[PDB]
């Protein structure tokens, strides 16, 4: 049994850490709207 | 008394012959003392993995 020792302690990254990668991804990649909005508002403005 | 001497030396050749089983059931112990002990090294390779 350890067999699944061996194959275990790299493959579960799969799940264990790319969670964490693909949300950091997800962040950064919702943080394009936060910067969007911020764009619109400085182009919105000089209307008034 | 002679008739029954020839039995005694009768068990002796058994009694001799049955040292001869300490050597076939005893000795013989050895391929226990080896597979169980040979063993795990095959087995130990998956943790040097």
């Amino acid at each position: 049994i350890t067999i699944p020792k061996n194959w275990l302690d790299f493959g579960w990254d799969i799940m264990t850490l790319d969670a964490r990668q693909t949300m950091d991804n997800i962040e950064t990649i919702i943080n394009e709207f936060p910067e969007d909005f911020g764009t619109m508002l400085k182009s919105i403005d000089p209307r008034a | 008394t002679d008739d029954l001497y020839e039995v005694a030396e009768a068990t002796y050749e058994a009694d001799s012959s049955l040292e001869a089983f300490q050597t076939a059931l005893d000795g013989v112990n050895t391929a226990i003392d080896d597979v169980a002990v040979s063993t795990l090294q095959t087995e130990i390779e998956e943790l040097t993995g």
